[PDB]
DNA sequence: AGACACTACGAGTACATA
DNA sequence: TTTTTTTATGTACTCGTAGTGTCT
């Protein structure tokens, strides 16, 4: 091996702790972290401590590619005597066999630490493993791929256990909330990485000036390894980079990222985007794109958000209502539109269309300032909820069909409104001795006490019986239970 | 250069077999005495040492020790092309890149010449040492195979307990437990028990590095198994002129 | 016939790193590169028929001279790209020992990156991770969108551009020099103009003019080959007078059977990319092509349709 | 208190594996008077009935009728320590919550001990109808499973008909058809090959094909089956070793 | 009316399963002489052409040229339907539609009745190739079948080679590369075992390992196999039965 | 005669879609 | 600042019972 074999990145790799980049925190908090592992084994993990590391036997990683995360990991790992070990997606990663030999592996010793070295007084803790897991975002979805095996890993464990991944607050990541202790590696700060620039130039014989990392590490948005390889790249050809070609560099190397369904709200309510100006600068096709990006959740965040911005870009002689209103029918018209791509026939090659009547356009109608917080689109959730409620009054309905004879929607809008006052009105103006009444009326329908639970919460408006339920005294609500128990 | 023959290519490739489902890159040191190769698991639980001497080779040649990294895989494909009366011989020129794998049939004149393209293995080579062990002991391979068959069935852990010289192997599973009781009885005079027991000890194994290791149980007829609390345990298939031995560290003794 | 003849774009195929008119930025770059070595990982991406996969393959021939067929490692979109691929294939080819000199690499080519599925190129970047030193990788796609952001972290971008005319028409000159073929200046602005930045088209559409000919003219390629459909749609498009637009898609896009699919989605794009008229108008005649298209895919696609969506487009611009 | 120590691992083994992919989680419950397993599957087609003998075991003692739980694949896993020279005793306790298993062998320098955790399952009714039935034919069961597994290919419908003193298993698929006709034969040199035929009137029934291939797994028992047909009540299928016995009730369509 | 009946039911299904898995659909020719069938691969890279004359048959009739357009999927299903001491009969009407098989035991008394579904394969197949060829060897099956299997593990390409007196299979892939070299020999003792070979011009060709590896399931009809190869020539490989043969023509690969 | 490595075809589970 | 939205075929992975050639 020589030395121009190895990439700029390789042979400038930090040799320990102290040439790390920024992130002093995060480093520190996982050294104290792992220094107190064993402090924390020995009492089960119930004494947290001031740093509040130590009730978690597992650590995760996260933050964008390319700060520091693995490198300060194996820093750490190598600095504490921990014996190493390391696997990830490119090895094989399943239910099958990644399961059993972490399983043999979680409290088993090493051999490799045994027969190097353990006769001097270096550490009575490299006889334990250190299992870190990098690209553990790059799992299988389901629980044949691991991420729920690794999850439930991070709770019985005698090893401790580091986690790295790129993308944090994923569905197939939702396991990992309260299992191991989150740390969040940021954007690097300017002097450090130009500090390292400046070293590895004057190494090179690179010529650079102190102006032009600001603009280098803002167009790549806090990556050393793709700046590093970026000077790599072209001080082959230019010897000598300043203010002249540094335009044609940055436009040359900008980091095309896809845009979280937040930033994707912003840009597309950002009123400079339509202007006369900001229009041949960010054109129709790029608008476009921001869609593209995520197309899942960029129209439902627009339909959340389009009527909570203070528009500049309104048409003299149109106020905020109109352009709301011209917004809102075309949200409907893109709602047609996607109906019309996700049902039969599969008319996918509609989704540039729906791109434009969905958010586009009701973004252009509306857009300006942000005026409050953008808000994440609550139809998920409501809908989630709604099919709970429909799965109730199914349940409801199909318990009481033997004697309503009536459908779903004729059973909630009429029938409910008399069986609020059948069952749950006679406890409160008679008290506790109406029970059998109500117990009558429910096996008549063939009510169950989950169902007279379900009822209760379809009314809406000046019906909520939520506090109803309280105001009852909790002698008669102990009984009917006690009754319908028997 | 160098140029190893062996008597029957069914030897090597049953050495290869024995250990081919615990790691996957080996590093074959070959020097003046013959060949040397230590390999760790990728869990880095079980270390895999192998020594065939000179006079396990119809003819011997080296001018120097070399290394070579081999893939199990792909030398397991190699070899299985072979059949059971053939002269295996091992070639390997200046500068190796890869090596060549002669089968001369006995019988006729029909050589089959393979390639097997070497490894960059990356990794250190670390030094074994012999201590005490508080137990020792030697039982048939295929009796232990099938021990092994039956307990990892319940669960991946194994409890072995050497105690009044008495052999426990215990697993403890979610379906109920397995237990298993010896007694060494010294009688065929091949198929005894030989033990000498010291100390009382109390280990616990994984069945998978178990199983992985009772695989090797076609190089000899009993297995050496040496015992210690504080260091790994000693699985040894002995050879004609080598072994092959397993160093598998036990569990966390709470 | 027995056997045919080579195409002049495979005959001609660049194998030397100077015969390529592409990007002259990225050309010499890649040229100091092979000169010098040690050639890092690589993502070039642009559009197709620009010199990308040439680019590449003269690299990797120039870098490693006759270790060519033991060093470079080729896996195109045809041939199954994978986890397991990834995993066992790749991995053993990085991992496989072969002396080289001491600045040159074992080369991973990678054609049609962006085809790659998620779990291969999430597994490939410890791959080409801990064998840095001895393998490197060179993506070429078209959309470096489609590969993962860990991925492009690890390696140069290299965005390949459109050919201007400058360059195509010295290429063309030098293949009909090395060919010996009659030609015209209008018949070479023809055949520039149809090709728009596509040096594959333009050598294919200029070999098959030569082939059905013999005299490379303007008559000739236009007879041979029509004009480009965008620009066709967009002068329909841009038409001032509903009578001109109505007679323009009737003559060049009905009557020489042109699919209303193709087109509405003809007139789509280039109201999407179109910059002449506003944003807002814009969005107004995209708004009215959707609703045709809406149409057009039901299978009510006739002519009336298109000629109404003309007279709404003309209504809109009727201020 | 229950004690029982079987002949041989091997005959347990294949009662247990005449039923494998059948059902999965069943209540042995055992008398005095011998251990019956009743056990019904989800598509309610099929009434899995076995019964051994206490003169199936070289010996079998109990005092009480107790109920045993289990799943049949960790039932199976505890099987698979099984050699074919050594033989198991069963071991049960007042407190039904693990079976002990002990596993000797003739060399008394080696023997093998194992536990089966118990399930709690809600038992099913024994069904030990003895309606009348139309037909009744005894066929080797080599044979029944190979035309069945054989029919199974063309079409999973298999229709038999007994007419005229002939048996007919047809099965009509989209590629073609399939008709296997047999008569009654009476053999006097291998008395285990026979094809018996007792008819009263003639049947034409149809079946599923996957269920038939669930009831021939049970070939390894016996060496010749029983096949009653009838009309009008589900079809039963006996198989009988020595003296323990399996049945399989298949309703109709 | 064709009617024919096997001496053995089992070689009609050794004959199908050589053509089960590289064959989707055939089309038997049935004339005065014997069955004749010839099918072209789904990638069209190999062409299998069996022949089985009256010899074979215990008994045959036909009284006019038959055309059974069929599959192989349900015929080896029909097949497998059968038993090891059964004889078959093969029967179709005078308009080629709906062959029927019958499975007769002759230890016992038992009928086996299948249908089989004929289909219209427009495609005619009666192309015939009578060429001379630069090389001509024979060879166990058995032995050339273990060297293919041996060899499909290293790459997808296989080449044969035929020099002086010389027989040479390269595999070279990316774990490695690997030449089996045989020569000519006559053995006395076996004459199932010897390897002959007749070269007029050097060959050298490369073929695919998937159909390489289809070619030798045929290896369970014959005990020898023949190969005649030539330059730029469907390669020959025979199995000689003892009323015909199986021959496949197979394509090489451009180089 | 048989046991079990090798293996290839079948049900399950997700992941995109300009 | 935070997690689901139908059907429809193409693509990719894995475990998986299964069918058959091979080894103590
Ligand atoms: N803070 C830093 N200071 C100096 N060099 C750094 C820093 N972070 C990254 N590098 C360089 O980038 C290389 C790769 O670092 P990694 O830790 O592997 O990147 P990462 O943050 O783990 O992101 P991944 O690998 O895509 S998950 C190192 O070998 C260094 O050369
Ligand atoms: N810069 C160039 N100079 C000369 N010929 C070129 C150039 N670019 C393309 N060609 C011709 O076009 C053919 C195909 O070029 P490719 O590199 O395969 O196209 P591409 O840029 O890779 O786009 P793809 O492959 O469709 S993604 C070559 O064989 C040449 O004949
Ligand atoms: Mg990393
Ligand atoms: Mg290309």
């Amino acid at each position: 091996v020589r030395e121009e074999d190895k990439l700029w990145t390789v042979k400038y790799a930090p040799t320990n702790l102290q040439q790390v980049c920024g992130n002093k925190g995060s480093v520190m908090k996982l050294k104290n972290w792992l220094a107190n592992w064993e402090n924390s084994k020995k009492n089960s993990f119930k004494h947290a401590g001031k740093d509040g590391s130590g009730v978690f036997r597992a650590a995760m990683l996260y933050g964008p590619p390319g700060i520091g995360k693995t490198t300060a990991a194996h820093l750490v790992a190598q600095e504490l005597g921990y014996d190493i070990l390391e696997q990830n997606a490119s090895d094989v990663r399943s239910k099958t066999l990644l399961n059993a030999g972490v399983k043999n592996a979680l409290d088993n010793m090493s051999v490799v630490g045994y027969f190097k070295h353990n006769e001097e007084a270096q550490n009575l803790n490299g006889k334990h493993f250190v299992i870190i897991m990098d690209e553990v975002d790059g799992m299988s979805g389901g629980d044949r791929g691991g991420v729920g095996q690794l999850a439930q890993f991070c709770r019985k464990t005698s090893t401790p256990l580091i986690l790295i991944c790129n993308e944090r607050n994923l569905p197939k990541m939702r396991p990992f909330d309260r299992v191991c202790l989150d740390i969040q590696f940021r954007r690097p700060d300017a002097n450090s990485i130009k500090s390292r620039l400046m070293t590895i130039a004057i190494r090179e014989k690179f010529k650079l000036d102190p102006n032009v990392i600001d603009r280098l590490i803002q167009t790549t948005r806090g990556d050393i390894r793709q700046v590093i390889n970026l000077l790599s790249t072209i001080s082959t050809t230019t010897k000598t980079i300043n203010h002249e070609n540094i335009n044609e560099i940055s436009k040359a190397w900008e980091k095309n990222i896809a845009l979280k369904p937040f930033d994707i709200a912003h840009k597309m309510l950002d009123g400079q985007i339509y202007s006369d100006i900001g229009s041949r600068n960010f054109t129709l096709n790029d608008k476009i794109a921001l869609y593209f990006d995520d197309f899942d959740f960029t129209p439902l965040m627009i339909q959340e958000n389009y009527l909570s911005t203070r528009p500049s870009v309104l048409k003299p002689g149109q106020s905020h209502l109109e352009a709301v209103a011209e917004a809102a029918n075309c949200i409907s018209l893109g709602d047609i539109v996607e109906k019309k791509i996700r049902s039969s026939e599969q008319l996918w090659s509609l989704l540039p269309l729906h791109a434009v009547l969905s958010s586009v356009y009701p973004a252009s109608k509306v857009a300006g300032h942000m005026a409050g917080r953008i808000n994440f689109t609550a139809w998920l959730g409501q809908n989630s909820k709604s099919a709970k409620y429909y799965r109730l009054l199914q349940e409801i309905h199909y318990h009481t069909r033997l004697g309503t004879s009536t459908d779903k929607i004729g059973l909630r809008l009429d029938y409910l409104p008399t069986f609020r006052k059948r069952l749950l009105d006679p406890f409160l103006k008679q008290g506790a001795d109406a029970i059998s009444s109500v117990i009558e009326v429910m096996d008549d329908y063939y009510l169950t006490k989950e169902d007279w639970d379900s009822i209760m919460e379809f009314f809406v408006g000046p019906d909520v019986t939520t506090a109803i339920i309280k105001k009852i005294p909790a002698t008669v609500k102990s009984g009917f239970t006690r009754k319908y128990n028997s | 250069m160098l140029e190893a023959k062996f008597e029957e290519a069914s030897l090597f490739k049953r050495i290869i077999d024995g250990f081919k489902d615990c790691v996957q890159l080996v590093n074959f040191q070959c020097k003046e005495d013959g060949i040397i190769a230590q390999a760790v698991d990728d869990s880095r639980v079980l270390l895999v040492s192998l020594e065939i001497g000179v006079e396990a080779f119809q003819e011997y040649r080296c001018d120097h020790p070399v290394t070579l990294g081999m893939d199990l895989t792909s030398l397991s494909k190699i070899l299985r092309c072979g059949n059971n009366t053939d002269t295996l011989t091992l070639i390997a020129d200046n500068t190796p890149d890869s090596i060549i794998l002669l089968f001369e049939d006995t019988k006729k004149d029909r050589i089959a010449e393979y390639s097997l393209k070497l490894m960059d293995i990356d990794a250190d080579f670390l030094k074994i040492e012999e201590l005490q062990y508080d137990s020792t002991l030697s039982l048939p391979s295929s009796e232990f195979s099938k021990i092994v068959r039956d307990l990892s069935q319940l669960s991946d852990s194994i409890n072995i307990m050497i105690t009044k010289e008495t052999i426990k192997f215990v697993a403890d599973g979610d379906i109920g437990s397995g237990s298993v009781i010896i007694k060494p009885f010294v009688d065929h005079p091949e198929t005894s028990i030989k033990l000498e027991m010291d100390q009382p000890v109390d280990l616990t194994f994984g069945a998978k590095y178990l199983l992985d290791i009772i695989k090797g149980s076609s190089l000899s007829d009993r297995v050496g198994i040496r015992l210690s609390s504080e260091a790994p345990a000693l699985f040894q298939f002995d050879l004609k002129s080598g072994f092959l031995q397993f160093f598998l560290a036990p569990k966390f003794n709470d | 016939t027995l056997s045919l003849q080579l195409p002049w774009v495979e005959k001609y195929r660049p194998q030397v790193l100077s015969d390529i008119v592409g990007n002259k930025e990225t050309i010499d770059r890649l040229q100091q590169i092979a000169k010098d070595g040690n050639m890092p990982h690589m993502i070039i991406s642009g559009m197709p028929g620009i010199g990308k996969t040439t680019s590449v393959h003269c690299l990797a021939h120039e870098l490693l001279g006759r270790s060519y067929a033991d060093g470079v490692l080729e896996l195109n979109a045809s041939d199954d790209r994978g986890i397991d691929v990834v995993r066992n294939q790749i991995k053993h080819f990085a991992q496989k020992k072969l002396h080289l000199p001491p600045g040159k690499h074992k080369i991973v080519i990678l054609d049609e990156a962006d085809s790659m599925t998620a779990g291969a190129q999430q597994a490939l970047r410890r791959t080409m991770e801990l064998y840095s030193n001895s393998t490197r990788f060179a993506f070429a796609c078209n959309q470096s969108n489609k590969i993962i952001e860990p991925l492009q972290s690890r390696c140069a971008i290299l965005r390949y551009s459109k050919l201007s005319d400058e360059d195509v028409l010295k290429r063309l000159l030098q293949i009909i020099k090395l060919e010996d073929v009659k030609y015209t200046n209008d018949g070479l602005e023809a055949i520039i103009f149809t090709a728009e930045g596509d040096m594959r088209q333009a050598i294919n559409n200029l070999q098959s003019t030569v082939a059905g000919h013999g005299l490379v003219n303007a008559d000739n390629v236009f007879k041979i080959v029509d004009s480009p459909h965008p620009l066709i749609v967009k002068k329909m498009l841009l038409a001032s007078n509903l009578e001109d637009s109505i007679q323009i898609l009737r003559t060049d896009l009905w009557k020489k059977g042109y699919s209303s699919i193709d087109i509405v989605t003809t007139s789509f794009r280039v109201t999407k990319n179109l910059a002449q008229v506003k944003e807002s108008v814009r969005l107004e005649m995209i708004k009215e092509i959707g609703l045709t298209h809406m149409r057009i895919l039901e299978g009510v696609g006739t002519y009336l349709q298109l000629a109404s969506m003309l007279a709404k487009i003309h209504k809109l611009n009727n201020k």
